């Protein structure tokens, strides 16, 4: 709604990096970090299970 | 504190007055609008007729030594320099980095190129 | 122009060329642009190069002129009837050669 | 604090090329072309592709009518009266690993029976 | 050329010799495997 | 900002100032590099005979 | 002007951006990504519950990319016209590199197809699969593709005049039409005689055909953030580059559709 | 520190982790070369013990590392990430997220390679992975899968790296660059970015239609079913030729521009140079299956095949006289990487010989998958590829690095690689014409004698590159010492006969690119302004 | 400069020796028995069998390469 000008001069305005300066942007980036985290870290610990080669539980 | 937007290419004073005003509710936005930085810089250039960012092969016309060089235009203190001749193709590319405090000297076309060096650092 | 150059035509754009430096780099770098062609140039080239290099007032590039056309000649017979054909030049303008200066 | 003497020299040259300003007057002869070909098209819109969209969509509803009635046809058909089909078709290198083991995607319970060699 | 030895003799002083040790350098860049063959017991050494 | 230029800062290992030689990490990268296939045949001669 | 206030600036028109944390991110899901779906195909790890959030992580970090280009490109106000010219080309030459993948596809069919194998009856199409005729439903979304395309190039075309209700009714109607589309694919998708493992013929039909069908959802979510990013006044009237884009990628995939179902509906049947 | 090496959106910071993984990848698959090697010294079974499918993963690990890791980064990636934007004038390239994360996704397909040989035994199938033995039937778990995920993220990383590099080389040069003004190293880059994305998608096509005929019940290649494996090999094999004329044209281009440096010449003719180089990029594509004269094709398009392999010898025949050409009449100083640019062109010439042996449709039938291939690739790969990236690091490290090396050490590793892998890849010609096939772990003991003199000389090829590791530390922690007393060499371009050292002290360096003007380790924003020409 | 292609060829066979060594001493370890077919008894009942069947009759058919 006609925010453009207002947002550029937030923008240009900070001393902040580009992904910490919009004002919601804490609402995007540390639930993103915390699943991020989670979702990079878990095969980790399922790859020595599989290089001792015991399969799942399943059935 | 108070700040106009610089309705062409004279009234810039840095990164504060090249925003512009926004758009109205109705209207698809014009580039001259909403556009910000270095392409409303660019566009404010060609508007007025120049364009900046002056991009030319330079003057490989005259040969040029040390009595009066060949003068290129940096702001900085070097610029590197492809020499190519005294016409524009008659020996191969020889590169040569002139700068501030020592002229350059072509060796195979024998041209020197010295700058003045615009700076404001 | 890549266009091939006859002697004749060479001969006069080098004797034009070594007439015109007045610095010392643009002695030698007109020397290493004429030695550094196929053929190897006749004394009329060579002995304006002597007077190029004496107008600049430095010796050892008359010295040199001399070393690389021993380098640039196909055995010493022709090396021995070019350098009798500069001899008084040698003479008046007092350069030395290599070998009677650094006999090894 | 001691400018070199090139600062407040100008920088650009002389700022009335006609190349710019007939591109600045340019620049209106693009809005006006486009807004006749934007009128042009959606003439052609309205009046090419709507109806060609009407005649393909009851083209296809009859025909998709018909393919209905043809998949409650072969609904209640018993599976060993499902004719037994052939080598390639109904591969299993492995099972797969979602489901119970043979199910695709959209694997459609109704036309698309594993047999299982009576 | 004109005057001074022949170009005949004055390249062919300065080739001749080169293409004896250009023999040798090949005879050894791909002659190798004879020499590793001459000393193996296959050549009933 | 423009990371400052020199002779060792253009590289991510630290040379000059440390406090374990520079000897330690240059070969124990290339240890660990030449070690990797060595590794992996131990991890498949204990799977499947002996060693 | 001046030189002091000449020098303040790029200098050069390309672009400089600063370091941003979204290489390294998505290259740490795409490879949490291949890991776990390589090891949830063989029932190393209990469910698809892994290989979901691995594919949920991707996208938003993809995501949070584009927000980061699209910030950097119309408030920081880089984008200048070299700029423009250069991620136009890399777009094109990425869509090239996209219609070869199309091309491997239909060297699979042809070799498959005009040479039919022993197994296979000796036919094209086989033996019993009773084939997809092209006249009740491919004509349909034969004809969608080419309606889109059309509105699109008038809301194209009426975005650069500067009417705004006619360049937002074409952007909202090619949405809701190639919508239309892909849902009536996977109409067309859910009962169908045949299978992605019955035969080779499903094989390499469903190959083709989902791959079309991956790219035009995906074009379907840049429209989507085409037209928010166009209601939300970011598009101007000469610096849309970012639709553009996204409108020879919609004429590409329809002229490669046609392609793909001219000689996967009409010659192989 | 972090923001400058692990977000680093700057071409210069990229190389040189280019550059780490290239080192790190080359020690591993050369280690994998050593085992092979030694393993396959005498008959009978050495030290892996029985075990022919740890042999198997082995070989695959070792080709596929070290063409996908080492060759690739090294050239491309590395070289072309440092000197594309250094040669024709911008700052720095174009897309810089995306040559980001074209080095970031390829560790990660480098660590998922490395565990794909660890579960269940392993993927061996050689680095060209074929149909049904690596279907699910014949060859059962997760290991290959994630050997080809390790293929998909390389491909990955490399288009993206092509697409990078085509743009920043046809929109910012500098000011004077025009069509045909530019050095012959960013042609090599540009045509090798237009093959890459020409050639690899289709390659990726191909093998993720492997993974879903493997895991997701498809039947491209399963030939009860209706598929066939002829048509992997074809879609393979359309990749296969083109990967290795992207892996040897930038050699190409270094070995052009270090001849041209040392022997004070231009190089022959540049534009014939660049024509035949451009026309050996359009035509690999047309000569796909010179690889598959066995399979079964009929004889006219074996005849055609035959007939086009043929036509693309000539323009590198052409190239090679050019280079003979430009270093003719030179005044060649013989400094380390002018010693690796004069060996290439012999034992790259050697291979190209023996290549031409087997492009005759005919001929190929006495010598596919056998040992005279090895003799062949093996040249044309390693020494060429190899000996140009040496050239490359010899030549352009002390610029970009900025410390000197040791100059007699790099010549007894010169002369070590040269010696050590001569007498590895010049019996595997022997065992080739006396019958030996690829891929056995070990042989009937016939030729006995060839296998023991490659191993006796792959030891010497190892430590060359022991000896090379030990140059790049005497070079890290003694470069300005290096610089002062009298190690090495410090002008690559010697002055001319007639001109002064006062004299050559005014015009230190007589480049004809823009690399060798830059400072040592340059400036992060180098151009500042553009760097004009005429 | 002043005889450092000595030392470069001191280093070139220095490197060549050095890898001989290793090469030997990395040869020692490999595995304790042979196959029983290497020794040159096996090899003349062998190559007997091959005259026998006159099989490579012009060029080499004898294999013995054992000490
Ligand atoms: C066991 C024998 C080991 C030595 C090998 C024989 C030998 O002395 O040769 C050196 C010999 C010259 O020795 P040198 O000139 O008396 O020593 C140089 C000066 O003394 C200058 O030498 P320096 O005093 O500076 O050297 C210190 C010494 C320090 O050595 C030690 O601390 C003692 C331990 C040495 C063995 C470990 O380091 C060595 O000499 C290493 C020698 C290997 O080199 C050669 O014969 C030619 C190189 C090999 C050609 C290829 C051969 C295949
Ligand atoms: C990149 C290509 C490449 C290179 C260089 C090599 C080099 C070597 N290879 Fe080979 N090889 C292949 C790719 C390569 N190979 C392929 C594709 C196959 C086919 C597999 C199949 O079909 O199954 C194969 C097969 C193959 C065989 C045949 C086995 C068989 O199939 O039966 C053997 C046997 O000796 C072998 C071992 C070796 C050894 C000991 C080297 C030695 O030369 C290694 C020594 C190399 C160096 C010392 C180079 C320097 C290293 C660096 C790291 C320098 C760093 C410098 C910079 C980064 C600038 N590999
Ligand atoms: C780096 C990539 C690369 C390059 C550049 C080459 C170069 C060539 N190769 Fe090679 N080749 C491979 C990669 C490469 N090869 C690989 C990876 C394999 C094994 C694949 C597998 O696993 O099966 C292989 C094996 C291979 C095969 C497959 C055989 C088989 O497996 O059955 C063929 C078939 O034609 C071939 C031929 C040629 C020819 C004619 C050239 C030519 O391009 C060479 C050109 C050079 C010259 C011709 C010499 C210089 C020219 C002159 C001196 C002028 C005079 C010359 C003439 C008049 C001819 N080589
Ligand atoms: C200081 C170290 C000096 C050397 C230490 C001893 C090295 C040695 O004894 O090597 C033995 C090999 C014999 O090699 P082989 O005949 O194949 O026997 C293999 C050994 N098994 C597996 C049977 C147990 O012998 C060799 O392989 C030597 C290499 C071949 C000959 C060298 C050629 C180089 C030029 C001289
Ligand atoms: C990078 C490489 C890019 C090249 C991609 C090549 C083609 C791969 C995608 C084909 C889609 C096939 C399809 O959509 O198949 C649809 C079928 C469902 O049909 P059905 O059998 O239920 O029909 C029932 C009729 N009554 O899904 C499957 O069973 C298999 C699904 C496998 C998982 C999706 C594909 C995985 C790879 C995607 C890579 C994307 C990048
Ligand atoms: C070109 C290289 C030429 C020199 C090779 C040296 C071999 C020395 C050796 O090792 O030769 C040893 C063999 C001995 O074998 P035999 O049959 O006596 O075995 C009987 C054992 N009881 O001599 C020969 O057979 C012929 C003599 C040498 C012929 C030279 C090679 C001819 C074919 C060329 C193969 C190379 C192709 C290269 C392709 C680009
Ligand atoms: C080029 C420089 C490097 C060449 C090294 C080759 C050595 C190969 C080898 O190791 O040679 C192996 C041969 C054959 O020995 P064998 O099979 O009878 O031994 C069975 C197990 N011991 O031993 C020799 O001939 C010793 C003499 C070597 C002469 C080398 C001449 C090189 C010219
Ligand atoms: C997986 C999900 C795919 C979602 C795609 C979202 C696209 C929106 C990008 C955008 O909005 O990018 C906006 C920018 C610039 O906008 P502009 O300069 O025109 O605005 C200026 C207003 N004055 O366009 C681009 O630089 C091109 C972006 C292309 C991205 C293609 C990605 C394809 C991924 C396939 C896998
Ligand atoms: C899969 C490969 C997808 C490649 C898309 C090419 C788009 C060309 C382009 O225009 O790229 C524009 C941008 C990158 O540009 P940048 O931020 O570096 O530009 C700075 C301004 N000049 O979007 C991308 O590429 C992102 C593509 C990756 C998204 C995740 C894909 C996961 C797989
Ligand atoms: C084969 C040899 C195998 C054995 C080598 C043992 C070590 C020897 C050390 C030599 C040394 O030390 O060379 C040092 C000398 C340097 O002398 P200079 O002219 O600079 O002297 C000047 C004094 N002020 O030679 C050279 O660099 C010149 C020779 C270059 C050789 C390049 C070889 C490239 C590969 C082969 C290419 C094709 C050529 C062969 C086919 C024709
Ligand atoms: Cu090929
Ligand atoms: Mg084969
Ligand atoms: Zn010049």
């Amino acid at each position: 709604a006609n925010k453009v000008i207002q947002l550029q001069k937030i923008f240009q305005s900070s001393t902040k990096p580009l992904w910490w300066r919009h004002p919601r942007s804490a609402l995007y980036l540390y639930p993103f970090y915390a699943i991020f985290a989670v979702a990079v870290v878990t095969p980790l610990l399922y790859i020595p299970n599989a290089i001792r080669g015991i399969k799942a539980k399943k059935a | 504190p108070v700040v106009k937007t610089a309705q062409n290419l004279a009234e810039v004073n840095g990164p504060e007055t090249l925003i512009g005003p926004g758009a109205k509710e109705g209207t698809v936005p014009t580039d001259l609008d909403q556009e910000t930085g270095l392409a409303r810089l660019e566009l404010l250039g060609k508007l007025e007729g120049i364009d900046v960012f002056d991009t030319k092969p330079l003057d490989s016309s005259r040969k040029g030594t040390m009595k009066d060089p060949i003068i290129i235009e940096s702001y900085d203190d070097y610029r590197y320099v492809g020499c190519t001749g005294s016409p524009a193709g008659s020996h191969t590319i020889m590169w040569l980095k002139p700068t501030v405090n020592e002229v350059a000297r072509c060796w195979e076309c024998g041209s020197v190129y010295k700058l003045n060096p615009v700076g404001v650092p | 122009a890549h266009d091939e150059e006859t002697f004749e035509e060479f001969t006069a754009r080098y004797e034009k060329e070594f007439d015109e430096a007045y610095d010392l780099f643009e002695v030698q770098r007109v020397l290493n642009n004429c030695f550094s062609y196929d053929l190897v140039p006749a004394p009329a080239v060579i002995e304006k190069a002597l007077r190029a290099a004496r107008r600049v007032n430095d010796l050892p590039t008359a010295i040199r002129v001399f070393e690389a056309l021993k380098y640039k000649v196909e055995n010493e017979d022709q090396y021995k009837a070019y350098l009798d054909e500069l001899k008084d030049v040698r003479q008046e303008l007092g350069v030395p050669l290599k070998e009677e200066l650094f006999p090894s | 604090s001691s400018l070199p003497p090139n600062a407040l020299k100008p920088a650009f040259g002389p700022p009335d090329k006609v190349a710019a300003q007939k591109f600045k007057e340019s620049l209106m002869a693009t809005e006006k072309h486009a807004k006749d070909t934007s009128n042009m098209w959606v003439k052609i819109s309205v009046w090419v592709a709507l109806p060609a969209i009407a005649l393909t969509a009851v083209n296809t509803y009859f025909v998709e009518k018909e393919h209905a009635e043809h998949r409650e046809h072969l609904k209640h058909v018993p599976d060993s009266e499902w004719p037994r089909d052939y080598e390639f078709m109904n591969i299993r290198s492995k099972p797969f690993f979602w489901g119970d083991g043979d199910k695709t995607l959209f694997w459609n319970p109704v036309v698309n029976r594993h047999i299982e060699h009576d | 050329g004109r005057i001074g030895e022949s170009w005949v003799i004055t390249e062919g002083r300065r080739l001749i010799p080169e293409i004896f040790q250009w023999s040798a350098v090949l005879s050894v860049c791909l002659g190798w495997p004879g020499a590793v063959y001459f000393f193996s017991k296959a050549r009933k050494a | 900002v423009h990371f400052k230029d020199g002779v060792y800062e253009n590289i991510p290992f630290k040379v000059k100032g440390r406090k374990t030689p520079y000897a330690l990490s240059h070969f124990g990268f290339f240890a660990i590099g030449f070690a990797v296939p060595f590794v992996a045949c131990y991890v498949q001669l204990k799977k499947s005979g002996a060693f | 002007m001046t030189h002091l206030e000449r020098s303040r600036h790029q200098q050069h028109p390309f672009h400089m951006v600063m370091p941003s944390p979204w290489p390294i991110v998505v290259s740490f899901a795409l490879l949490s990504l291949a890991l776990s779906t390589a090891l949830t195909m063989h029932g190393y790890i209990g469910n698809m519950n892994m290989v979901y959030l691995a594919l949920f992580v991707l996208l938003t970090s993809s995501i949070l990319w584009f927000r980061d280009i699209v910030a950097e490109a119309t408030y920081l106000g880089d984008h200048t016209m070299a700029v423009r010219k250069g991620i136009n080309l890399g777009f094109l030459m990425f869509v090239l590199s996209e219609v070869l993948i199309f091309a491997g596809l239909f060297w699979a069919y042809f070799h498959s197809a005009m040479s039919p194998d022993v197994t296979l009856g000796a036919c094209w199409p086989p033996v019993g699969i009773e084939a997809v005729q092209p006249t009740e439903l491919p004509l349909l979304n034969t004809i969608i593709l080419l309606s889109s395309g059309a509105t699109v190039t008038y809301s194209h075309h009426a975005l650069i005049a500067g009417n705004r209700n006619k360049a937002l009714s074409g952007l909202l109607i090619t949405f809701w039409l190639i919508v239309i589309f892909v849902t009536c694919q996977y109409i067309e998708y859910t009962n169908a005689a045949f299978t992605i493992s019955d035969g080779v013929y499903g094989s390499v039909f469903y190959a083709g055909t989902g791959l079309h069908f991956l790219h035009m959802v995906m074009l379907a979510a840049m429209l989507g953030v085409n037209y928010w990013r166009m209601r939300n006044y970011h598009l101007t009237a000469g610096h849309h580059v970012g639709y553009e884009t996204t409108i020879i990628y919609t004429h590409v995939l329809d002229v490669i559709w046609l392609f793909l179902y001219v000689v996967f509906y009409w010659w192989g049947v | 520190m972090v923001q400058r090496w692990l977000y680093s959106t700057n071409a210069k910071d990229i190389a040189v982790l280019y550059f780490m993984l290239a080192i790190f990848s080359g020690m591993a698959g050369t280690a994998m070369s050593l085992i092979i090697r030694l393993e396959l010294a005498a008959p009978g079974s050495q030290y892996l013990h029985g075990n022919s499918q740890l042999f198997n993963v082995l070989v695959v690990g070792h080709a596929v590392l070290m063409i996908f890791f080492l060759v690739m980064p090294a050239l491309i990636g590395g070289f072309g990430n440092y000197l594309l934007p250094l040669m024709i004038g911008a700052t720095d390239t174009a897309f810089p997220r995306i040559n980001n994360i074209a080095f970031w996704v390829l560790p990660m397909g480098l660590v998922c390679l490395v565990t794909s040989t660890l579960v269940e035994s392993g993927a061996g199938t050689g680095w060209t992975v074929y149909p049904p033995l690596s279907s699910i039937q014949a060859h059962s778990g997760p290991s290959v899968d994630l050997a080809i995920f390790a293929l998909h993220l390389t491909s990955i990383s490399s288009l993206l790296g092509a697409i990078n590099f085509i743009v920043t080389t046809l929109n910012m040069r500098t000011n004077g660059m025009t069509m045909h003004k530019l050095p012959l190293f960013v042609w090599s880059i540009f045509i090798t970015a237009f093959l890459l994305l020409l050639s690899l998608p289709v390659l990726s096509a191909g093998i993720t239609m492997l993974l879903l005929d493997r895991n997701f019940n498809t039947s491209f290649f399963e030939v009860s079913g209706g598929g066939d494996p002829i048509l992997y090999e074809h879609l393979f094999w359309f990749f296969g030729h083109p990967e290795v004329y992207i892996l040897i044209i930038p050699g190409f281009g270094i070995i052009s521009h270090v001849v041209s440096t040392y022997s004070k010449k231009p190089v022959f003719g540049e534009i014939s140079m660049v024509y035949a180089m451009a026309s050996i990029g359009l035509l690999g594509f047309l000569v796909w299956s010179h690889h598959m004269y066995i399979v079964g094709l009929d004889a006219d398009t074996r005849a055609y095949f035959t007939s086009a392999t043929m036509i693309i010898a000539i323009p590198t025949g052409i190239k090679i006289f050019s280079w003979l050409a430009t270093i003719h009449g030179g005044s060649i100083r013989l400094a380390t990487p002018m010693l690796y640019a004069i060996a290439f062109l012999f034992l790259f010439t050697m291979g190209g010989l023996t290549g031409v042996a087997l492009a005759n449709a005919s001929l190929d039938v006495a010598f596919h998958d056998t040992y005279y291939v090895v003799g062949h690739f093996h040249y044309v790969l390693s020494m060429g590829a190899i000996f140009s990236l040496f050239a490359g690091y010899y030549y352009w490290s002390p610029q970009i690095l900025g410390l000197n090396y040791n100059e007699k050490l790099a010549q007894i590793q010169f002369w070590l690689i040269f010696i050590g892998a001569n007498v590895i890849f010049f019996p595997m010609h022997f065992l080739g014409i006396n019958g030996m096939p690829r891929r056995i772990p070990d042989y009937p003991d016939a030729f006995a004698g060839w296998n023991y003199v490659a191993s006796i000389g792959s030891f010497i090829a190892t430590l060359s590159l022991f000896l090379f590791i030990y140059i790049l530390y005497d070079q890290l922690v003694n470069g300005l010492n290096n610089k002062v007393n009298n190690k090495s060499v410090i002008y690559n371009k010697a002055p001319d006969f007639v001109e002064s050292n006062t004299i050559f002290n005014l015009n230190t360096v007589k480049s004809s690119s823009i690399e060798f003007l830059l400072t040592s380790p340059p400036a992060v924003h180098s151009f500042n302004t553009p760097a004009v020409q005429s | 400069g002043k005889g450092d292609v000595a030392f470069i060829t001191k280093g070139v066979f220095l490197g060549l020796g050095i890898s001989f060594g290793l090469f030997g001493l990395v040869r020692l370890l490999a595995n304790p028995e042979t196959p029983k077919t290497m020794n040159r008894e096996w090899q003349l009942k062998s190559d007997e069998y091959l005259k026998s069947k006159n099989a490579n009759p012009w060029g080499g058919y004898s294999q013995v390469q054992s000490k």
